[PDB]
């Protein structure tokens, strides 16, 4: 959108306010801004700012978001940001609370691991349940089963993570995340490899599956990028 | 087409392109007098039944082809009419 | 993501080497796809019916018949999960496994053959034990409209397979963007069609129906192409209908049928539209967007030229001959008997033709050794056979309106039937053969039987008898061979005698009013079968005479039946034509089979006689046909096996087919000249 | 033209690695214990790994092309590693506070883990971290193959020490590995020579009186009655029928294969005899088969085709092929003219054995249990009939060989007799739930690929050797000897 | 010329095995030059076999590969052989490609038997063969050919003229196992045991014949 800010004795300024991704005809995704992108006399000037605010505003709503996915409970959260936000939101209170219920084993014998285990259990039936069979709209659709599907791989992890602590192999085995407060950043760890998240808005996008392969080539573009290569996959016709 | 014409020997639409009447209407007048229809009248389509008469008993074809090579045999074997009703004099394979 | 190594593929420098790592991903999925599916959905027992469907999938593709048009990919799972919505977004709380096995089961009735039926529900109750039956969701208004039709039209008969097909069809029709009636000829697939949108129109929602042939107009006329002469731009059928069908704002429902067998090059540039795109895109640069007031259906019988890609694009429904095959097509012919000649000759003549039919034709086969049937055949072609001949051996006293007795109509069948199941045997077989009706079967000639075998006699009309004789008749005086052109041998009046049998009847229903003749390169075909032609009456009667050779093509046999026919006797035309005209080919075989083993050339002939008429070719109007009123067929064959090539057998059910032997008596027929 | 291939040493590997990446990688430490040994475990994991492929299918499947690129790259990371964790560390317990487990899954499962095509190669290579890295830097242990000191010349006389030849138990694998090697080696020479060269007499009447001696067709029109005439799992449970039953359309399909190639092979004999004695203009493909005809190797027309139809792929002309040919006929036959059921089925016949296995999971569904058993229920096992000499569920397998070791306590295998008979092995199958085991794998050729790989066989029989030198020792249940 | 016959189908195995004969013209007239003419002409014609052989034969190594080796050797053996000895291509054919007789052997040497028995390969598989009294240790002992010689056809293996390929058509058809090491030992036999040694190549003395005016090619293999 363009907002027209009328400047004195200068012809109104047309800002940029919020972003919005379109699917088909009506279908979309709206997200707003509240650091603005004005327009200037260069045009270098006005994409550089859009493109910087764009990140600041992503960052800070994740900020936010990483809080209010614990606070609120699943539905609201999972119904009140966008998808990628909630994606995120679920990686991370599933890696914080399999932490936990690691930790409390490692005191001593504990039905804590346990107990968080049935609660992303119980999470997966009230997901499949509602949200997933009545709905309105494409890109409210295509969210709710790119969560359930990592939702799926997610139990089907948790059911058989028979790991000690978190040096274990198969804990340190998998795509973790962490997202950092004494120094406000999210951190997206493979076994020591470490990147930070990027922050570009891509809506709702139908991300695939998750087979052991597809964990195998995780684990070797992770390490060439650790050393500083490219990854060169090759093989026979549609493999992915 | 060498075969048809062996066979049948009317073309599709080559003597039948407007021209088959007037060739016909040219021969009528051998016709009164050779098949003799007491000299009175005669009928249309039976002028073409006597046409084509006419030119499969005065339309004789000789073909001549190598023994060797690989094609002869396969074409023999594609057009049955063509070593059929062609009688076989075979020429003498150059005996002593 | 370098690939390793096809037809302009070549390698990478050792410098470029060392830089990159490798990724190796080779083995796809289908379970994880499977659940996240029904996740997609919304369903409860994902991880346990993911199981389900995979192994169901699986075993069905494995363990089952191979047939062409099957399909069990990730369409038809995509598919079934998008019925699936609707079916659990209804107020139902019942266990999903009841709802899945129902409809998976009612999904994947439809495209399996009458044999793979047990099989596939025997698996099924394998994979759900603990359910032991559900009902099928029946539809109470079609189910109660259908029957009122199929009783206002005269010649309707409502069988349950009838009702069961259509309903299947209704299903698929429901369900997906076009569909495909997979089936044999004369099954009633369009006649399935018309009621159907008879049905769709009684309560109000109408329906329109289109019909056009591909493969009878060339395909870049189907679609247009750009002039090879003046560099503008002409337009194509199939996309002028599909302009004039897709505009909004309409009332109907337009069927756009496709009607021939399919082959890839035409049909394949349908993906878009067949595919969740719902998109055409022409070479012109032009894209129409389809509307749900359009579908697409294709009256094919069998996908012979089809990949994956398309055969698992669209729905599919297959009809079988069962709808009314053998015993219950005699039944059927019964019923027409018991019509107008209604008295008592349906019944009369099926207390013979019951047990003298089914306890018979099966004792000839192999019984005695019969191991020579030159034309290898299938029971319901020498059944139709047999039912076309007694017709015509009855015609005469039908015409005068004369009840007979049973010896009469025993005698009638068994003179018919000795015939057309005794024509496709040699000397020895029909010797054989003759002493199996000795053994069990009515009377034959028995007053002399002077080594003379029961096809040489026929039954006379005027009374019981069997006598033979062939009249005498000298040569014109003239001198010619061509004056000194045939006599009257008995080898040809028998075979007028059996032609004009058939060749009599008015165009009844399994009856194309056409005849075949099998004999030997130089076994009497064009002697008898001219000796018939000069017989004609070009008052009333002409003839046409055409030959074959191996590079014969449409064009070629398309611009004969032209030129003979020369008018459109559809639109009220050929007063010259108006006359009856036949066709005679000497060799149906020869012209060039197919590396693939199907011989384009048929083709014409068959859609020639089965329908009448073709798609014309003149580059100006494509989707429209010339129609043929009356026309009539003979051919013969040379004794098909080894060096010689043999007929499509889907055109094996229209033409008498029947032997000619050597004469056996050339003493007798050079002595008068 | 210059040849400048490499050897096959592992001490000549071994030091050129230690001349690639020396110097500065080696002296550049600010740490002498225990990232020294960390470079010592990886480029001695490097030079095994890459020497394992000498022996052939046995260490590898395929060849692989691991190189510098993944060790020097396997460098970066636990460097970037120990950088950044003693970045933190202000003190130094005993050199290093690190938790040596992430290093396995890198290694593992990324720099080697590219060029792995097949599935068992995973497993083998982490079970090669596993016995190599110990899980930890012990400082005091013996190598199973000595260990360092902290010297760089003294990496040098480590590596002068080293024997020039050594014996495959180094890499935990059996001594009799010299022959089958030496074997290959043997074969690939001479085929070469057979390349460098690459007729038309009695050889061809030799074939003329074989087209002869192979068995006569089964025309469908008697197979599909027979089929239907008789069948069933047990006589008692069901009369005769067709269809139904999983095994009679197995039958179906392997006598229509059989049929398929029976009627390919007499049409190519009589053709390639009726040009010379017969006439009809020379093809190509009939010189080819007159060519190998007179060879050792049966023509392509049998075996392959422009995609692939692999049909019964074996060495010489008739000494195997046609004799396996007819053996599968043979059983074919009996197992359809008789009708009968037999005991001691014989697997390597089949065309599809995983059809057969299959179906025998559904009769269990269909018989037994039905309804309390569904197909998704059911799991598969294997009993292994320990005795020599002697229905119910499950099936007897006849013609399995083992590689290695015995049936049951296996053991050292002498230095001859390589490929061993298996036992019977009776199947079973049970529904769900209702580390001593060891696993292995049923290849239908000794190709050894992902194809051709059946089903898998746990083998419990274990003693006091864990099922990792049993895993790295490769042992495996193969279907065919060649 | 028989020699030169050899290395032309060493093109036909694989591309880049490819030369002139010039560049042979060039090595024969060599070989005259280098050690051809001392005295008593009759033995410097045996010094032509001699060196003229082994002189092409190290010229062609260079550019072979290691499973090339044993193969060319095999050839130049054979080509040498089939216009001297007259050996039969049949017999070539015989050792190039191939029960209800013996009881104890294996099946998988039921299929060897089978093989040698389809001139007196068809004449002593019998009782001679089937003796079982010795002959058992030999198929146990490695090594079968050096050691304890076949003394089935003993004098057939002293003449040597032809007992050579006698043996070798007996050690590969009984024991395919040891082909190889034996296939060094007849080429070591007709031809010297100077061919069947270890050959490296000084790079240094490699540079020697390379003159200005021709390039030095290298095909290389991974690693
Ligand atoms: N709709 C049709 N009805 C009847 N016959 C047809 C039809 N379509 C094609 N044919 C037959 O196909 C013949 C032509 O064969 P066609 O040219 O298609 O062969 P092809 O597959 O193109 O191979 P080639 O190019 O080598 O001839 C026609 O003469 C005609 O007999
Ligand atoms: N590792 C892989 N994963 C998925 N697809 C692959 C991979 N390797 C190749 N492909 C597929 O192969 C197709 C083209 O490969 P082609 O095999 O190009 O190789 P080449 O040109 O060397 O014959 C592409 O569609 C690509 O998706």
């Amino acid at each position: 959108t363009f907002e027209s800010a009328k400047d004195k004795k200068n012809p109104a300024l047309k800002q940029i306010t919020q972003i919005q991704q379109v699917i088909g005809r009506n279908e979309e995704n709206i997200s707003l801004t509240g650091y603005y992108v004005k327009c200037e006399g260069n045009i270098e000037d006005w994409l550089k700012k859009l493109e910087q605010n764009m990140q600041q505003t992503l960052k800070d709503i994740a900020s936010a978001a990483a809080q209010q996915v614990f606070q609120v409970g699943l539905k609201e959260f999972v119904s009140s940001q966008a998808s990628q936000i909630a994606l995120l939101g679920l990686q991370i209170l599933w890696t914080s609370k399999v932490n936990e219920g690691l930790e409390r084993l490692s005191r001593n014998e504990r039905n804590a691991m346990d107990i968080k285990r049935n609660e992303i259990k119980e999470h997966m039936n009230i997901l499949s349940s509602m949200c997933l069979e009545d709905l309105n709209g494409a890109v409210e659709r295509t969210k709710v089963e790119t969560l359930v599907t990592i939702q799926v791989h997610q139990k089907d992890i948790s059911m058989d993570l028979k790991c000690k602590d978190v040096n274990d192999f198969e804990w340190q085995k998998q795509t973790r995340i962490a997202w950092k407060t004494d120094i406000d950043e999210c951190i997206i760890s493979i076994t020591d490899w470490d990147s930070p998240y990027s922050y570009e808005f891509l809506g709702a996008k139908e991300r695939l599956c998750i087979t052991p392969l597809t964990d195998r080539c995780y684990i070797t573009l992770a390490q060439a990028m650790s050393m500083y290569y490219g990854g060169a996959p090759a093989g026979p016709a549609g493999t992915g | 087409y060498i075969n048809m014409v062996l066979s049948t020997g009317e073309i599709p639409n080559l003597l039948a392109k407007d021209e088959r009447e007037v060739w016909l209407g040219d021969i009528s007048q051998a016709y009164c007098k050779e098949k003799n229809l007491g000299n009175i009248d005669p009928p249309q389509s039976e002028l073409w039944t006597y046409f084509v008469d006419r030119v499969r008993d005065n339309f004789h074809i000789m073909l001549c082809f190598s023994p060797v090579g690989q094609k002869f045999r396969e074409r023999a074997r594609k057009f049955p009419a063509l070593f059929n009703e062609c009688t076989i004099d075979w020429f003498l394979p150059w005996p002593e | 993501t370098m690939n390793p190594g096809y037809a302009g593929r070549q390698e990478l420098p050792e410098n470029l080497k060392v830089l990159f790592r490798g990724v190796s991903m080779m083995v796809p999925d289908r379970e994880i796809i499977i659940k996240v599916k029904l996740a997609s959905v919304g369903y409860l027992q994902i991880d346990l019916l993911a199981k389900k469907f995979n192994v169901l999938y699986r075993l069905c593709e494995e363990q089952l018949s191979k047939q062409r048009h099957y399909d069990f990919g990730l369409r038809n799972i995509l598919s079934v999960l998008r019925t699936a919505g609707n079916t659990k977004r209804q107020e139902i709380k019942s266990d999903e496994e009841m709802l899945l096995m129902r409809s998976l089961r009612d999904m994947n009735l439809s495209k399996l053959v009458a044999d793979d039926i047990p099989l596939f529900n025997g698996l099924l109750a394998d994979i759900f034990p603990k359910l032991k039956e559900v009902p099928k969701k029946l539809y109470p208004d079609v189910e109660k409209k259908i029957p009122e039709e199929i009783n206002a039209e005269s010649y309707l008969i409502n069988t349950p397979s009838f009702q069961l097909k259509i309903i299947q069809l209704y299903e698929t029709c429901l369900v997906r963007h076009g569909f495909m009636l997979v089936g044999p000829t004369g099954s009633g697939k369009s006649t399935i069609m018309k009621i159907l949108t008879e049905v769709l129109t009684k309560l109000g929602s109408p329906h329109k129906i289109v019909i056009m042939n591909p493969k009878a107009i060339t395909a870049e006329q189907m679609y247009g192409v750009k002039s090879e002469i003046s560099d503008d731009w002409i337009p194509g059928v199939f996309s002028t209908i599909w302009a004039k069908s897709n505009n909004r704002a309409l009332k109907h429902t337009t069927w756009i049928t496709c009607d021939g067998p399919v082959d890839a090059i035409w049909i394949e540039n349908l993906n878009t539209v067949l595919d969740d795109n719902k998109i055409l895109t022409l070479a012109n640069g032009e894209r129409i967007a389809m509307t749900e007031n359009c579908k697409v259906v294709f009256e094919v019988e069998n996908l012979n030229n089809a990949s994956p890609a398309t055969v698992s694009r669209c729905g599919q429904v297959y009809v079988s001959p069962t709808d009314l095959g053998y015993e219950a097509v005699i039944e059927g012919w019964i019923r027409n008997r018991k019509a107008s000649g209604r008295a008592e000759e349906s019944d009369k003549l099926g207390n013979i033709l019951r047990k003298y039919l089914i306890n018979m034709r099966f004792i000839e086969l192999q019984s005695k050794e019969c191991k020579e049937p030159m034309m290898d055949t299938s029971p319901v072609i020498s059944v139709i056979n047999i039912l076309n001949l007694l017709t015509g051996c009855l015609q005469y006293f039908v015409q005068t309106q004369r009840t007979l007795s049973e010896q009469e109509y025993e005698k009638f069948i068994v003179y018919s039937m000795a015939w057309a199941i005794g024509g496709i045997y040699e000397a020895q077989d029909r010797v054989r053969f003759h002493e199996l009706l000795l053994a069990k079967n009515a009377p034959i000639p028995q007053k002399g039987k002077e080594n003379e075998t029961v096809f040489d006699y026929y039954v006379s009309q005027d009374y019981l008898d069997w006598k033979i004789c062939s009249p005498e008749e000298w040569v014109p005086p003239q001198s010619l061979q061509f004056s000194q052109l045939l006599l009257p041998t008995l080898d040809s009046f028998r075979a007028e005698m059996l032609l004009n049998f058939i060749l009599t009847q008015p165009k009844s229903h399994t009856c194309s009013n056409s005849a075949l003749l099998i004999g030997g390169s130089g076994t009497a075909k064009t002697s008898s079968v001219l000796l018939y032609c000069n017989k004609f009456d070009p008052q009333k009667m002409l003839f046409k005479r055409t030959n074959f050779s191996s590079a014969t093509s449409p064009f070629m046999f398309q611009s004969t039946i032209e030129a003979e026919c020369d008018f459109k006797v559809g639109k009220e035309f050929a007063p010259p034509g108006n006359k009856m005209m036949t066709i005679f080919i000497d060799d149906m075989s020869m012209p060039f089979v197919n590396k693939w083993g199907d011989q384009i050339t048929l083709e014409l002939v068959r859609q020639l006689i089965e329908t009448g008429g073709f798609y014309m070719l003149d580059k100006t109007q494509r989707g429209n046909q010339r129609k043929m009123k009356n026309l009539q067929y003979i051919g013969a064959m040379n004794h098909p096996g080894g060096g010689r090539n043999d007929i499509p057998n889907r055109l094996k059910r229209q033409f008498f087919i029947f032997n000619m032997i050597l004469p056996l008596s050339i003493e007798g027929i050079y002595g008068p000249i | 033209k210059v040849t400048n291939e490499p050897p096959k040493g592992l001490k000549a590997g071994l030091y050129k690695t230690f001349t690639t990446i020396i110097t500065q990688e080696f002296i550049d430490k600010v740490d002498h214990s225990n990232w020294r040994s960390l470079i010592f475990t990886i480029c001695f994991l490097h030079s095994i790994v890459i020497e394992r492929k000498k022996f052939g299918p046995l260490g590898w499947c395929v060849p692989y092309e691991y190189n510098y690129s993944d060790l020097e790259a396997s460098l970066l990371y636990i460097e970037k590693y120990l950088t950044n964790l003693m970045s933190t560390p202000q003190p130094n317990s005993h050199n290093l506070p690190i938790s040596m487990n992430v290093v396995r899954y890198m290694i593992c499962e990324v720099q080697y883990g590219g060029r792995i095509t097949d599935d068992l190669d995973r497993e083998l290579f982490i079970t090669y971290g596993e016995t190599y890295l110990k899980d930890g830097i012990f400082g005091n242990d013996y190598f199973f193959p000595q260990n360092p000191s902290a010297e760089l010349i003294k990496y040098q006389e480590y590596i002068a020490k080293v024997p020039t030849v050594d014996n495959p138990e180094v890499f935990g694998l059996h001594s009799n590995a010299d022959l089958t090697f030496r074997l290959k080696e043997s074969k690939e020479m001479i085929n070469t020579v057979m390349e460098t060269r690459p007729r038309e007499e009695i050889v061809q009447d030799k074939a003329k009186d074989m087209l002869k001696n192979l068995p006569p067709d089964y025309n469908d029109v008697e197979v599909r009655e027979l089929v239907s005439k008789l069948g069933g799992p047990n006589p008692k449970t069901s009369t005769e029928r067709g269809m139904t039953v999983p095994l009679n359309i197995f039958l179906y399909q392997e006598v229509t294969r059989m049929q398929r190639v029976i009627g390919l092979v007499r049409k190519t004999l009589q053709d390639t005899i009726l040009a010379i004695d017969g006439q009809i203009i020379m093809t190509p493909e009939i010189l080819e088969a007159i060519n190998a005809i007179y060879d050792a190797k049966v023509p392509n027309s049998w075996l392959y085709d422009p995609s692939g139809a692999e049909i019964s792929w074996l060495l010489p002309n008739l000494g195997s092929w046609s004799t396996s040919l007819s053996d599968r006929n043979k059983q074919l036959n009996d197992w359809l003219r008789s009708g009968q059921r037999p005991i001691l089925f014989w697997l390597t016949g089949f065309f599809n054995p995983q059809g057969f296995l299959t179906g025998m999971k559904q009769e269990v569904t269909r018989n037994h249990k039905k309804e309390a058993w569904s197909l998704d229920d059911v799991v598969y096992s294997t009993t292994v009939k320990e005795r020599e000499k002697e229905p119910a569920e499950g099936v007897y397998i006849k013609g399995l060989y083992l590689e290695g070791c015995k049936w049951s306590k296996n053991g050292l295998d002498d230095s001859d007799p390589k490929k061993i008979f298996a036992d019977l092995p009776i199947l079973h199958v049970s529904a769900i739930n209702k580390s001593n085991t060891y696993l292995c794998p049923v290849y239908k050729y000794p190709k050894r690929t992902d194809k051709y790989l059946i089903f898998r066989v746990g083998l419990p029989c274990e003693g006091s050797n864990n099922p990792s030198h049993w895993k790295l020792r490769g042992v495996a249940l193969l279907c065919s000897t060649e | 010329s028989a020699i030169y016959f050899t290395m032309i189908e060493v093109s036909l195995v694989n591309w880049m095995y490819n030369s002139s004969l010039e560049q042979f013209l060039k090595l024969f007239i060599e070989s005259i030059d280098l050690s051809e003419k001392a005295q008593l002409p009759s033995n410097r014609v045996k010094n032509i076999i001699s060196f003229l052989t082994f002189h092409v034969y190290r010229y062609v190594n260079r550019g072979l590969f290691e499973k090339d080796k044993i193969t060319f050797i095999l050839m130049m053996a054979f080509k040498i052989l089939t216009t001297a000895g007259t050996i039969s291509s049949g017999d070539v054919s015989l050792f190039l490609k191939s029960q209800k007789q013996i009881s104890y052997l294996e099946d998988n040497q039921w299929l060897n038997i089978l093989a040698l028995s389809k001139p007196f390969f068809k004449e002593l598989p019998d009782l001679i063969s089937r003796s079982e009294n010795q002959w058992r240790n030999w198929i146990d002992k490695n090594d079968p050919e050096n050691f304890p010689i076949p003394d089935f056809a003993e004098s057939i293996n002293q003449e040597k003229e032809i007992g050579s390929f006698i043996s070798l058509c007996l050690v590969r058809s009984l024991r395919n196992d040891r082909t190889l090491i034996a296939t060094q030992n007849f080429i070591s036999n007709v031809l010297g045991k100077e061919f069947t040694d270890p050959i490296s190549y000084p790079i240094e003395g490699i540079w020697q014949e390379s003159s200005n005016m021709d390039p030095v090619l290298f095909l290389l293999s991974a690693g």
